[PDB]
């Protein structure tokens, strides 16, 4: 199985995750 | 060897595309969310408000900013406000906390951006349209507007206030 | 040279590169400042003793996005977008209409370099109404971009001429990513071809008197959206096609190469409202809907990023590489050619991230306008593009001119890349973080000191990036200098193959292939959902039209 490859997706997933959670959050903070 | 490489790769990868997917399908029902409550009133009126913005000086609810403020409704005001090179009027915008507040901006000359920092309020203002948008403040005290659209030289330097009574 | 006789389409790819990448030079100059600025230093004082043309901070800006972001891109896409498939086919693009389109850009480009040199265009990259510029400026720009659809009937001439001599073959994969890419173009530039047409052009001439902002603004993000998967495609097509090569590797997917630049083709254009949520007069219903499609066009990326990964992997592992970390590290990371578009690839993730908190509508009304902006576009272009670019000339230079790259040459080439690509990095942390503390884009705020206090941490990563990306810069230019200026040719070089990648092939999906080589088809398909999320909101516009004068105020 493509290990590295599934890797790469994780990083990609959890920095999607902590910029849009993120900006959600600010977003309701500032509502 | 590759033949083995490649199966394993298209079948992982067709696990991460639904994955992704179903990502973005979450993201797109938490913006759903915000359009049904009281935040989503930043969100400018589709409407279309003309005016001539060679007059609005001169003529009709900008001309006179020490009358911007009307009530409304029983805890309702509207503002116009005017953002023109290089400044908003009124200065101060004066509003009661816990008031919903209807600002009606427009321009005299180029666009202009009209960003409330702290809140999620940041229209951009386009001679000839009215840009509405809806928010109550929840806090007392001075919120500074900036203007987020280059406007010309003027433009880091344009800043105007809202004061929000107790 | 006997070399150019029997390919010319190389003499005339080297002068698409090289005018490319002396905007490129030209536009980064101002760079260093701009980061310096957003670091609150203000540096403006010495620019102007070094170039006392220039006027402001925003006659800067305006030559930067122009030089850097409209021409630099515009060219590498048509040295890449013709040549790449050219060479695939084994077939001569029509040389007359090569030059002609090289011609045109030069001279659009000569034409609106005037106006932006001598202060009367500073109204940036946008040029939003009613600031007014000069009417060379609109008409150079608008010279500039057509020379673009002289590209697009080259490949399409190309790929029917190819087709003529092998009836049912399906598209080369190359040449399959060139025709979908130019006729993705084609449909995109329509709509700043009409906001120039109709309305721009005969204001600056003075043929009409004022001209709606909202029309305008509509139409130019109508092409300002797919615009960047123009500038990002080219790089794409190098990621996949050779890069898996000079990885040591072979392309893991075929079909999933194609299906990425496909779905490209029906989503890059009817999404450019996610431009204008802070927009008034335009229905928060087809927000939505464009910020959904938005949020769909993400997916193509989504799907390169593990194709990519894969095939890097593969590589990795071919050479030795064992364990989760073992494939990284056996990678040719000596090659410049292999490191630019990696790093870039890296950079990407961050910025790809940005771009789905930005498509996000509401969520949009905390970034717009700021420094974020720059921030994310940064990671996209002016790291992953730009790199992809700088990367390709150690190995698409000698291919042109039969010039070879010296050790010491790959090493300075290492040196650079590695440089732009963490000068570009700390930049981003400083103007993400400084546009969450609602520090405006666009803005000389070094001249206001005391506006932005909270902003004191991340001003500190804009001063170091400037630093950092002035070293760079400078090194490129001597690095490349001394590529162009070098006396030693090796016609054997210039002869050689491009280091195109082999492809892991399965039993698959033929049909899906097949399914995708319905080219025509697809286009329409395109064509329809550019009607239907443009057509009603462009009917009301029309019908509702309210010109206003225009405004020099610099
Ligand atoms: C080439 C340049 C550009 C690309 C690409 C780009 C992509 C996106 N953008 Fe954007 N952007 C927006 C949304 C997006 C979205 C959803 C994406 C998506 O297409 C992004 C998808 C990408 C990903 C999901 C990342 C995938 C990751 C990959 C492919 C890397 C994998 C790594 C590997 C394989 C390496 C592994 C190797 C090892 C060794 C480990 C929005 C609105 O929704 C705005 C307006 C905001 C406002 O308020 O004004 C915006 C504004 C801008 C502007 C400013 C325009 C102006 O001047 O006003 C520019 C120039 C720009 C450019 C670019 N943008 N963007
Ligand atoms: C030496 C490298 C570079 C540095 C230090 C640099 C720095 C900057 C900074 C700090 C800004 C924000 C200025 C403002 O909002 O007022 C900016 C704007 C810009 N940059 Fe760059 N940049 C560089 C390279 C590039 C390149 C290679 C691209 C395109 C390929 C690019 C495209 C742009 C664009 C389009 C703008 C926005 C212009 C506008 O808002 O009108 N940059 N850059
Ligand atoms: C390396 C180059 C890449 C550049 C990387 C860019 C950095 C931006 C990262 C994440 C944004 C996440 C948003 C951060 C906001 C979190 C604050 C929070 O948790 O919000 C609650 C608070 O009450 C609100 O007022
Ligand atoms: C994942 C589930 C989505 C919940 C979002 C969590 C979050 O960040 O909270 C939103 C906001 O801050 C609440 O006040
Ligand atoms: C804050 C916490 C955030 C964490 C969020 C979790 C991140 C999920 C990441 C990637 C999913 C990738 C998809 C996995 C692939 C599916 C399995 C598959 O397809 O494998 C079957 C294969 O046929 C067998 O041989
Ligand atoms: C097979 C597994 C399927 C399960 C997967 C389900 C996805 C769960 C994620 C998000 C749900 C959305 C939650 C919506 C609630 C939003 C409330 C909120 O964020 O509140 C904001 C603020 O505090 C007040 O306005
Ligand atoms: C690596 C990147 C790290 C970046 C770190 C994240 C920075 C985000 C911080 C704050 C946003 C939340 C804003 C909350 C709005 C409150 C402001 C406020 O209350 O001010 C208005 C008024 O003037 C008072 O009376
Ligand atoms: C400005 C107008 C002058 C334009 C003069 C353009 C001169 C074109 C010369 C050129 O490059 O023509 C191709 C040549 O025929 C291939 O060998
Ligand atoms: C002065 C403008 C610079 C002119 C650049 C020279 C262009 C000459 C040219 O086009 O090359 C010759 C011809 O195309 C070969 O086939
Ligand atoms: C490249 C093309 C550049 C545009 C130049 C000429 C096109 C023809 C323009 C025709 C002029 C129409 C103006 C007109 O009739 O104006 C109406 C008036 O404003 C209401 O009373
Ligand atoms: C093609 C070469 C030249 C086009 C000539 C166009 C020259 C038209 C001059 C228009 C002008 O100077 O503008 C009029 C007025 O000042 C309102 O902007
Ligand atoms: C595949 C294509 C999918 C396209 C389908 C997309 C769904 C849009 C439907 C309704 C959005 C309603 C949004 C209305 C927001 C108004 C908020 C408001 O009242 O503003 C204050
Ligand atoms: C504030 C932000 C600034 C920090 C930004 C840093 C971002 C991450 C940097 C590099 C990642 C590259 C990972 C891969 C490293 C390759 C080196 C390697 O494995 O080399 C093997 C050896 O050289 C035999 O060739
Ligand atoms: C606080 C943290 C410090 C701030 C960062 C300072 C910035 C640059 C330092 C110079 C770095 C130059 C990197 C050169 C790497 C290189 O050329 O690596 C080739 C390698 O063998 C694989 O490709
Ligand atoms: C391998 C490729 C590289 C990809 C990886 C790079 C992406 C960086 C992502 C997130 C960092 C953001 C850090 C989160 C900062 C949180 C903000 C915070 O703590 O803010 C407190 C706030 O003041 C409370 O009100
Ligand atoms: C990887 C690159 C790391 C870059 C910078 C380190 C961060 C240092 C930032 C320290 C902030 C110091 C500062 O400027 O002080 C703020 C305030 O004004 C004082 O009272
Ligand atoms: C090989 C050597 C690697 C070098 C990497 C250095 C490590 C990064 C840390 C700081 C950068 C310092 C640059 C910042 C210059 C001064 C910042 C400034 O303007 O000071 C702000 C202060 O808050 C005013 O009150
Ligand atoms: C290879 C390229 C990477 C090279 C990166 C190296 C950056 C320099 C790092 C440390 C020296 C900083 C020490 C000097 C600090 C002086 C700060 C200063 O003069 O700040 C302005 C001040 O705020 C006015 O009021
Ligand atoms: C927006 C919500 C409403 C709209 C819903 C959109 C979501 C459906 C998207 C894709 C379906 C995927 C179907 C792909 C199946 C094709 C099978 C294939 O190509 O795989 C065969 C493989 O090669 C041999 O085993
Ligand atoms: C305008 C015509 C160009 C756009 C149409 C491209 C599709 C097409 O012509 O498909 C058939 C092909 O020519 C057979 O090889
Ligand atoms: Cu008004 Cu910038
Ligand atoms: O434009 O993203
Ligand atoms: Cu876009």
């Amino acid at each position: 199985k493509p290990k590295g490859a599934l890797a790469v997706i994780l990083v990609l997933t959890l920095t999607i995750l902590v910029f849009w959670l993120g900006v959600y959050a600010v977003f309701f903070a500032r509502g | 060897d590759e033949h083995k490489a490649h199966k394993a790769i298209l079948a992982y990868e067709k696990g991460w595309l639904a994955f992704s997917l179903a990502m973005l399908f979450v993201f797109i029902a938490l913006i759903a969310y915000t359009l049904a409550t009281h935040t989503a009133g930043v969100i400018p009126a589709g409407k279309l408000e003309r005016v001539d913005p060679t007059t609005v000086r001169q003529e009709g609810p900008w001309a006179d900013p020490a009358q911007a403020v009307v009530q409304t409704g029983p805890n309702q005001y509207t503002v116009y406000v005017l953002a023109f090179a290089f400044g908003y009027q009124p200065n101060p915008i004066e509003v009661p906390q816990g008031a919903e507040i209807v600002f009606k901006i427009t321009s005299p000359d180029v666009i202009h951006g009209f960003h409330v920092e702290g809140t999620n309020i940041n229209v951009e203002v386009l001679p000839g349209e009215v840009s509405t948008v809806r928010y109550t403040f929840k806090r007392p005290g001075e919120y500074r507007i900036i203007c987020n659209q280059y406007c010309g030289l003027g433009h880091q330097n344009m800043f105007g206030t809202i004061v929000v009574k107790e | 040279s006997r070399v150019y006789e029997a390919y010319p389409e190389k003499k005339a790819t080297l002068y698409f590169l090289v005018l490319g990448f002396l905007a490129l030079i030209v536009g980064s100059l101002f760079g260093p400042f701009q980061a310096l600025n957003y670091g609150n230093v203000d540096a403006y004082p010495l620019l102007k003793r070094l170039l006392p043309f220039v006027q402001s901070y925003y006659q800067g800006l305006t030559l930067h996005g122009v030089l850097n972001a409209i021409v630099f891109t515009q060219l590498f896409a048509q040295a890449i977008m013709v040549y790449l498939p050219a060479r695939e086919l084994n077939m001569r693009p029509n040389m007359g209409l090569m030059w002609l389109s090289w011609w045109m850009a030069f001279i659009g480009l000569v034409v609106f370099a005037l106006p932006l040199l001598a202060n009367e265009a500073t109204v940036l990259y946008t040029f939003y109404p009613p600031l007014k510029g000069h009417w060379a400026f609109y008409l150079g720009a608008s010279v500039f971009v057509l020379s673009t659809w002289v590209s697009i009937y080259i490949v399409l001439d190309l790929w029917r001429r190819w087709k003529a001599a092998n009836p049912g073959k399906v598209t080369p994969l190359v040449t399959y990513m060139a025709v979908v890419f130019w006729l993705m173009w084609f449909l995109a530039s329509l709509g700043l071809v009409l906001e120039a047409v109709l309305f721009l052009l005969p204001w600056s001439f003075g043929l009409v008197e004022g001209v709606d902002p909202l029309v305008a603004r509509t139409l130019f993000w109508w092409t300002g959206h797919p615009i960047v998967y123009f500038w990002l495609l080219p790089a794409y097509a190098i990621i996949y096609t050779i890069l898996p090569k000079q990885a040591g590797g072979k392309l893991v997917s075929d079909p999933m190469a194609r299906l990425a630049f496909l779905l490209f083709l029906l989503l890059s254009t009817p999404v450019g409202f996610h431009h204008q949520f802070a927009d008034p007069g335009i229905d928060p219903t087809w927000k939505m809907i464009h910020s959904v499609l938005t949020l769909f066009v993400a997916v193509p990326s989504l799907m390169t990023a593990f194709t990519v990964a894969a095939s890097l992997e593969f590589a990795g592992r071919l050479r030795g590489g064992r364990g989760l970390f073992g494939w990284i590290r056996a990678l040719p990371w000596d090659n410049p050619a292999f490191v630019a578009p990696v790093l870039g690839l890296l950079g990407f993730i961050p910025g790809g991230a940005g771009g789905i908190v930005n498509a996000s509508f509401t969520l949009d009304y905390v970034v717009h306008n700021t420094a974020w902006v720059p921030g994310h576009f940064h990671l996209q272009v002016a790291s992953l593009v730009t790199l992809t670019a700088m990367g390709s000339l150690y190995w698409l230079l000698p291919n042109l001119t039969g010039k070879p790259i010296s050790d010491a040459q790959r090493r300075l080439g290492l040196a650079v890349v590695w440089l732009w690509f963490l000068g570009m990095m700390i930049m981003a942390v400083g103007l993400h973080w400084a546009g969450l503390l609602n520090v405006p884009r666009r803005a000389y705020i070094a001249q206001v000191p005391d506006a932005y206090p909270h902003a004191a941490v991340p001003m500190v990563f804009n001063v170091l990036a400037g630093i950092v990306l002035l070293v760079a810069l400078l090194l490129f230019i001597y690095g490349l200098f001394s590529v162009l200026l070098s006396r030693e040719r090796k016609p054997e070089l210039a002869e050689a193959p491009l280091p195109f990648a082999e492809v892991i092939s399965g039993p698959e999906d033929r049909r899906l292939v097949l399914a995708m080589d319905r080219i025509g088809f697809w286009f329409a398909v395109a064509a329809i959902l550019v009607v239907l999320a443009y057509g009603p909101t462009l009917v009301q516009l029309f019908g509702h039209l309210n010109p206003v004068p225009g405004w020099r105020l610099w």
